[PDB]
């Protein structure tokens, strides 16, 4: 898997691959990585698949409980906070590597959680197996101040040397821009038989029941 | 050699128009502590062979020996520029050790990446060999340079560009997403120094101390080190 | 990770690196938190450890200055911030902070392993160097205290240059030579360095780019 | 170690096992009496492994399915007496497990004659012919080549009888001893086969 | 893997299944698992099949070896001790071979069995493989010395197709020589139990055959 | 140390009644990287037999290199060329004779026979090998073999179609490689087909997903 | 190891107006000896959503009571049917809360949204309830590599109940046929917004 | 799981052995001919373990022994047979041992009849009495009660018969099948005692 | 343990502390042996590893300078002594030794644990010091070279006080003071400091008994 995020002027762009492995072998071709936690609050995630979208459902679901009885636009911190505890509170299994962005008040916040619920405040990161070569174009290109549409190329082309190079990612390009006022996830962001003779297969019985 | 002690990271290698270019940085680690930065990480294997590795220290030494001795015993026999063994030649040794030091269960811990020029077409320079004292560059078709890539069980393939260690994946994204071929040596010099770079920042037993090496038609010429720019 | 505390006339200067992680996963990391205006503390061993104790200490010294408050009324880039409590009055006390982290490290210290240096001033023993190491034993140093497995190739090198009243100017170049020196030779140690200094009565961060040239 | 059979037919269901208690290399009894579970009702429990386990589980579920018949004053289904005996079984498995194999046989005018099959790990269904232990392995194809859905019990008898010869000559421990359980007609009866 | 061998008023009757199988994932269903070892006498293959088929074919060498020293035919009690002995100075190796050899010699029609540990035992009627013991079962029920060619053979491939029917690692076709004074015969040298079940146990065809 | 590696990577093997098609991949990886993208699997034995193997290429290309050595060696002293099945039962003892130490490799020994109809062994690695009509090893094995089983057997199917030609059969090896890249992440790049014939061998490429 | 004593397998399909839904029916144990061969793993929880449970048994039947359960109380407390993104969801909850101790069970949902509009719907598990949501088929069991395999080289977009009902059953056939633990019979459902065809095929019981 | 049990008195020497061949499960045979070694010049090896061993082990020591009289053209005697085969047996013992269970029985007219018990270990001693196997638990002490050194062959015999009810009834392996070497009045011979 | 080496012009100079052994079991113990009258060698690691390879070494040695005589004619407690050979004509050179050292150890290296720094003087290439670490790779230092456990402690120190062309005297200081702060951090490592200096015509060999006085 491969999945990355940056923070460019007053957004966050995350991005991800759409494949999913029973080993070797792909059991998905088009899964989603890119969660909604709020509007303004997005995360992915690297890891045990069951870990990552149950404990991504727990904190969507708590963050919109917060929301309702505050008033107030969730907070990334928030987020990290209440997944830093729920991680450690299990002695480092339930491993989901989480890429969290968001805006809020105090501006887009990236940040990177650890399995074991150690975070960072990240101007851009990468986590799963394509994680290196991901870093790798980061490293390579990335700058402080860039434009929405810079920082969708730069996520789309380390997703894309993530893909082509890791083993255990591929598919298509997810990406989400969050911004303080609202989201746009494109899902498909970039994209890089025989029928048988009716009765060939024998059988020992039919049953037809009418609904 | 139960496991690695003291360890080399990163190499790099490539094709650019005019023959081979290798970069390493001359660090070598104890664990975490960064004992020796000034070591000599790729070897001289003859005018036209050159040796990278990565991993122990003793055994690449070891290796080192082993091809040093090759390489003399090649040169006493020989008597045209022909019979010197091509860089092809000294990959297909190192990948059979490797093999029976497999086979044995005493591997090498290292990867190593043997680099060079296989043809004698393209100079005169082992017509009166040299081995204790040092025009334009000619330019080199691709299919001329070898670059060789063996790992601790064997495993032997060439390409136009090799990298070892950390560099098979941060090295290794910018080759593939920006390398072509008959490139300038500015362009190639550019291209790995963005790529040690990168290791500088990721790897932390990478170094900013690096070690170019180039295998021309004028021979194998070893660079002044250098700290990376920036 | 490389921290250190160093004791200077009128302070106290805590310095660290910022590597995280043969793979640097966070290079630019935050290892020196503040618990409160006049109490920093300097973060070794496992990250989520840490930081989790970082969290619970932080609720704790809220609670402890938030009760402290007596009724009624009474009479290179730098970042410099002042004490909101100029005489120190309900600003919990540095030791309290120490050893109640002491006491939450030692009770759980079956798993937790977490290496802490607490620097901080307060009225009544000025300023103040704690050590609250692996596993759970606090130490109080009046000279300077040292953590990280970057900190081992200094020691020496820091017992030599040591003086027992430096002034703010040298103390900042011994510690910053200190930190310089712990990454040049401890792979596990890097990039900007942070530094915290603690006074009577204000606090500034310096953050610091660094090169290692010698002709040895 | 304990070889349990069982064979279900349009009238009748016959259980089987050899009667032997065992203690380390002794045999305690030539003439168990822990195996078989009559359960009021025409409901039988057949139950194969170590016999304090044995005994444990197979009281338990017993004088849990008379309480339940007492209760109500009606008699328990053979399908819900068998998914009763295998939910607590699997209760138990990640617990307190019984190593138990079990043979739920019983008559039901609901659904006739019925033999289950389960295992010490709760793997229940419903058989036509099915075994317990490692006889098992040297009985299972005897009962698979001579079965017809219209056996008579008779020829249920004698097919039981293969299976017990085939135990005595090629199965490592020769058991000899083996009592059956042969519900049909309403009515059970008990029979003692040596050899 | 399921072998068997029997002896019988008009001599030997060899039967075997054809399935190779890696773990749980059936690889092949064409195995000739009856191997020649020479003119008069079968061998069969159980467990190993790399072993048993080497060390067949290596036994087959030594016996044209020493046929032609001797300008005699070897018997197979002499081949079965040979085997034994070879097996047995690989003791501890892990060879996993369980063989059947059944030929005539100036004896007599003789049956040995051999596995790997060294085992030697002589007798009329040996199975080996997972389906062994089914087709112990089977064949004890109605083993009759007296019975037919014809007779030997149905109740052989009924064995073999209990045995495949009960047991995982056993199926694919059921093949059946006949061991004369004169040879071996392939009295089936092939059928496919598809074909069995639905003649043996389930002939009407019209639902599926409860176990 | 572990002294085993798997390189990853497909070989499908298919015969016709008087061709072979050998296809394998190209991909050289290691755990979740490639170390490239083209390192040929299949080598040629003679004008006639061609081999290739899956499993750790270091065995691979030693193993290969010693039966080309063999062969060449059989060809100055007996002088003639060995059969298919001459290289067959060599390839099988050189293989047996690692039986302890086994290479990690399982082969496909593919060719054209004297009486010029296909001929298609698979191997494991420690030498029990089997003739085949179609024949897949490597990663992708598992998910291939069943669709030549589909394909060349029809046994689940009632109308069966039986006339295939070169052309069909090519194509349908391209489908099946294409559908282990598909779903086996140590499958892709591009791909060699060998057709043996009367005529010999013929080469094509054939490019698959990069990813 | 642990899925390895029962084996079995299912696989769910999708057409034009109709979803298929196979299984194949053998219960072994100690992963050779089959001892029964009428053990279908597909279960009707409405008209509208089906599963299939392949794994332990012990853990098959127990899974599917819980759901049963379940999904009873939900439509007596709503006087309506369980929507079947809804079980889904539902499903993978009930797995996650066992993550640490689970039911070794990996069920694929197959039914019907209603929207009126029958949109086939198909979702896989893992034991821990990753789930995912394939809009061609879903396998799940010890033969998910052939079947795999099989859908991928045979599945055709948009085909009537009786084009899939030919596809699924040549795909699960093929893939048992080289698998040993699984096998001994096939069941097959169709489900079209009328009605329901069952057919047990007539597969090899190797 | 092989039987042997031995018996000497003053005028006769008697080895017996359950006759099974076992492999996993299974009995292979139920008529063993592996575990007694007839050894020319009244002298015999009976041997217990695994029938690999067996074989190998009971071979070797008959093939020396026979190729000892062949080339010295006499008889072997009794004990230096007996400690032939413990001297083969401990050199062996540190190096892909034999895990064999020995009785050595003969007749001399140096020493009389002779009975040693043997273990895999190659513990080697004369006895009157011995067993081997799991059935020794449960025949030696029978052996010692019935045991006097004037017994007749006939009563030997039925103190055999004993053992094998004893091995019967009580033994969890319910051994029927024995072979028995009775040498006296320098004759031996072979006896099959079935239940 | 702490062996160290350093070149000044003119000379190099080996240290090493004495301690051996959480008991001390020898607690003056000779780490700097002289392999030649111009080649000493300081032992680290296993005590019988690195005895038994100086041994074997010292073997070597004797049979390689009888071998290189050429045929015909030509032409604080310290004890000194001239080179007998006044030209280093038959004097094996250092780096020879130090790389048949490094195959003895590498060749052996499952099980030989030991670390040497070798010091001397050849007229080839004047003073040379050369490091043989665990495994057998040998690197040639040309500013100095530092192992045991207690070298660790002092690595920073030194590189800030090492000079590329110290003078004799300063040299010694410098020397001392690693050796005396080493063990002063080190608990392995302790007792009487023994120091050889290597020139180009004689070899010096001092004791030193040590206090480390500190007002930090
Ligand atoms: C007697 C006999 C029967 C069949 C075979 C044989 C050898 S191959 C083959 C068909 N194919 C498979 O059985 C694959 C099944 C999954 C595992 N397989 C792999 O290749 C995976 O390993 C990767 C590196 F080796 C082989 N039948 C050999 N002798």
């Amino acid at each position: 898997t491969t999945i990355c995020g940056l923070v460019c002027q007053n957004a966050v762009i995350l991005g991800a691959d759409t494949r999913a492995t029973e080993g070797p072998i792909v059991a998905d071709k088009n899964c989603s990585k890119l969660h909604y936690i709020s509007k303004n609050i997005w995360c992915a995630g690297a890891g045990v698949a069951g870990d990552l979208e149950h404990t991504t459902l727990w904190l969507q679901h708590n963050v919109e409980l917060h929301r309702l009885n505050t008033n107030t636009q969730p907070r990334v911190s928030m987020c990290v906070s209440r997944l830093t505890q729920e991680l450690f509170k299990y002695q480092g299994y339930k491993v989901c590597a989480i890429v969290l962005g968001g805006v809020d008040v105090n501006g887009p916040q990236l940040y990177g959680i650890h399995p074991h619920g150690s975070s960072c405040l990240l101007p851009f990161t990468a986590l799963g197996s394509g994680s290196l070569n991901a870093m790798a174009v980061l490293e390579a290109k990335y700058r402080d101040n860039m434009t929405i549409e810079e920082g969708k190329n730069l996520v789309c082309e380390a997703i894309c040397a993530g893909i082509f190079n890791d083993l255990g990612s591929g598919g298509n390009v997810d990406i989400c821009v969050i911004t303080k006022d609202s989201y746009q996830h494109i899902r498909p962001y970039k994209e890089p038989p025989t029928i048988y003779p009716k009765g060939t297969t024998p059988i020992l019985s039919e049953k037809i029941e009418y609904i | 050699t139960l496991g690695p002690v003291v360890t080399g990271t990163s190499v790099i290698a490539i094709k650019y128009k005019h023959g081979i270019m290798i970069a390493a940085d001359r660090k070598a680690s104890y664990g975490s502590y960064a004992k020796f930065q000034n070591v000599e990480r790729i070897f001289k294997i003859n005018n036209k062979t050159v040796m990278g590795f990565s991993g122990e220290l003793a055994d690449a030494q070891y290796l080192h020996e082993l091809l040093t001795r090759k390489n003399i015993n090649n040169l006493s026999e020989k008597k045209r520029k022909e019979d010197m063994y091509t860089p092809q030649h000294y990959h297909s040794y190192v990948s059979r050790v490797f093999y029976v030091r497999k086979n044995r269960i005493d591997p090498l811990f290292n990867n190593i990446i043997i680099a060079g020029i296989n043809s004698q077409k393209y100079d005169n320079n082992d017509d009166n060999v040299l081995l204790y004292t040092n025009e334009e560059y000619k330019e080199i078709h691709k299919d001329d340079l070898y670059i060789g890539f063996v790992d601790m069980h064997g495993t032997n393939f060439c390409d136009d560009y090799i990298t070892t260690g950390y560099a098979r994946y941060f090295a290794l994204t910018l080759l593939r997403d920006h390398y072509k071929d008959n490139m300038t040596e500015e362009e190639a010099r550019i291209l790995i120094n963005e790529c040690l770079r990168i290791l500088y920042f990721r790897d932390a037993t990478s170094s900013n101390f690096i070690q170019i090496v180039k295998v021309t038609s004028k021979g194998v010429e070893y660079e002044e080190p250098y700290i990376l720019p920036c | 990770t490389t921290i250190i505390g160093i004791i200077y006339d009128n302070g106290v200067m805590l310095a660290c690196d910022s590597r995280t992680s043969t793979f640097i996963s966070n290079k630019c990391s935050r290892k020196i938190n503040r618990i409160n205006e006049n109490l920093y503390v300097c973060r070794s061993g496992a990250s989520a450890h840490s930081q989790k104790i970082i969290e619970i200490i932080k609720h704790y010294c809220v609670s402890m200055k938030n009760e402290n408050r007596k009724k009624g009324r009474f009479h290179v880039t730098k970042n410099k911030y002042f004490y909101e409590d100029k005489f120190n009055d309900y600003n919990p006390l540095v030791e309290n902070v120490a050893h109640i982290t002491k006491k939450i490290i030692y009770t759980n210290n079956n798993f937790l392993s977490c290496a802490l240096i607490f620097g901080g001033y307060d009225k009544i023993k000025k300023q103040q160097l704690y050590a609250v190491n692996l596993n759970g034993s606090i130490i109080e140093k009046h000279d300077f205290a040292v953590s990280g497995s970057g900190s081992i190739y200094i020691q020496s090198y820091l017992q030599d240059k040591y003086k027992k009243f430096m002034t703010k100017k040298e103390c900042f170049n011994l510690i910053l030579n200190c930190v310089k020196y712990a990454m040049h030779n401890d792979n596990s140690s890097g990039g900007l360095i942070r530094i915290v200094n603690i006074t009577k009565s204000f606090v500034e961060e310096f953050t610091v780019v660094n090169t290692q040239m010698n002709f040895q | 170690m304990d070889t349990l059979i069982g064979l279900r037919g349009n009238n009748f269901v016959v259980l089987a096992a050899d009667t032997y208690s065992i203690n380390s290399i002794i045999k305690l009894k030539n003439d168990d009496n822990t195996k078989f579970y009559d359960i009021h009702g025409n409901k039988c429990l057949l139950l194969g492994g170590s016999i304090g386990d044995r005994l444990q589980f197979g009281e338990f579920i017993r004088k849990n399915v008379h309480l339940y018949q007492y209760q109500n004053n009606t008699d328990m289904f053979v399908k819900s007496f068998a998914f009763f005996t295998r939910k607590n079984l699997a209760y138990y498995l990640r617990r307190n497990p019984f190593e138990v194999n079990c043979l739920i046989a019983g008559y039901d005018k609901k659904d006739g004659y019925q033999l289950y099959w389960c295992d010490y790990l709760s793997n229940m269904d419903s058989v036509n012919k099915g075994a317990h232990g490692y006889g098992a392995y040297l009985v299972s194809a005897i009962l698979d080549k001579y079965y017809h859905e219209n056996l008579t019990v008779d020829e249920a008898l004698d097919i039981f009888k293969l299976c017990f010869e085939e135990l005595k000559k090629r199965f490592l421990l020769t058991q000899i001893n083996y009592e059956l359980r042969i519900m049909y007609d309403n009515k059970v009866e008990t029979q003692y086969v040596t050899v | 893997t399921t072998t068997l061998a029997f002896k019988f008023k008009d001599g030997i009757i060899v039967a075997v299944d054809s399935r190779a199988s890696m773990g749980s994932f059936i690889s092949s269903q064409n195995v000739e698992k009856i191997i020649e070892i020479n003119k008069n006498i079968l061998g069969t293959m159980a467990g190993g099949a790399a072993d048993c088929l080497y060390w067949e074919k290596y036994l087959g060498k030594i016996i044209k070896i020493y046929e032609l020293r001797n300008n005699e035919k070897i018997s197979v009690r002499a081949a079965s001790t040979i085997l034994s002995n070879i097996l047995y100075q690989y003791k501890g190796y892990g060879l996993c071979c369980g063989i059947i050899l059944s030929g005539y010699d100036h004896t007599g029609f003789n049956m040995f069995y051999v596995d790997d540990s060294g085992k030697k035992v002589e007798g009329n009627l040996f199975s080996c493989g997972s389906g062994s013991t089914y087709a112990y079962s089977i064949l004890d029920s109605a083993y009759d010395y007296n019975l037919n060619l014809d007779q030997a053979v149905e109740l052989a491939r009924n064995a073999i197709y209990h045995a495949t029917f009960r047991d995982g690692g056993s199926g694919g076709k059921v093949r059946v020589f006949h061991i004369h004074k004169n040879g071996y015969d392939k009295i089936i040298e092939g059928e496919d139990v598809f074909d069995l079940h639905y003649h043996y146990t389930n002939p009407e065809q019209k639902d599926q055959y409860v176990m | 140390w572990y002294p085993y590696i798997d390189n990853g990577g497909t070989v499908i093997g298919l015969t016709g009644k008087d061709y072979v098609i050998l296809a394998a991949d190209t991909r050289l990886s290691l755990s979740y990287s490639i170390y490239t993208r083209f390192c040929p699997k299949i080598s040629k034995l003679t004008d006639k037999c061609i081999i290739g193997s899956s499993g750790m290429q270091s065995d691979i290309k030693t193993l290969h290199s010693l039966l080309q050595k063999k062969i060449q060696l059989f060809v100055l002293e007996h002088s003639h060329y060995p059969d298919i099945h001459v290289i067959a039962r060599l390839l099988c003892v050189i293989l047996y004779s690692r039986r302890f130490f086994p290479y990690y490799a399982f082969n496909i020994l593919a060719g054209v026979d004297e009486n010029n109809k296909g001929v298609l062994y698979n191997y494991d690695s420690v030498g029990s090998y089997c003739e085949a009509t179609h024949s897949c090893v490597g990663s992708g094995s598992q998910l291939i073999l069943p669709i030549l089983d589909n394909r060349v057997e029809q046994k689940n199917q009632l109308i069966k179609n039986t006339n295939f030609n070169l052309g069909d059969d090519i194509n349908f090896v391209k489908d099946a490689i294409t559908s282990a890249t598909e779903r086996d992440i140590y499958t892709g790049d591009k791909t060699l087909i060998y057709v043996i014939d009367k005529m010999g061998i013929n080469v094509n490429t054939l490019d698959l997903k990069q990813d | 190891s642990i899925y390895n004593y029962n084996g079995g397998c299912v696989l769910g399909m999708s057409g034009s107006n109709c979803v298929a839904i196979a299984c194949d029916l053998r219960l072994g144990a100690n992963t050779f000896t089959t001892v029964s061969t009428k053990f279908s793993k597909i279960f009707k929880m409405n008209n509208n959503v089906y599963v299939g449970l392949s794994g332990l048994a012990t853990d098959i039947q127990t899974l599917y009571e819980i759901l049963r359960y379940r999904v009873n109380l939900y439509e007596v407390r709503q006087d309506a049917e369980m929507d079947v993104e809804c079980f889904a969801n539902m499903l993978s909850s009930i797995l996650y809360s066992n993550r640490f101790s689970p039911y070794f069970v990996n069920p694929i949902v197959v039914g019907f949204k209603l929207k009126v509009n029958y949109e086939p719907y198909l979702t896989a598990y893992d034991l821990i309830g990753a789930k995912c949501e394939t809009r061609d088929f879903v396998v799940n069991g010890v033969t998910s590599e052939q079947l795999f395999g099989m859908c991928e080289s045979l599945y055709v977009k948009d085909q009537d109940e009786n084009g899939l009902f030919e596809t699924i059953s040549q795909c699960l056939l093929s893939a048992l046929d080289r698998d040993c633990i699984s096998g001994w019979g096939a069941e097959v459902l169709v489900l079209t917004p009328e009605k329901i065809i069952k057919k047990k095929l007539k597969a090899r019981m190797d």
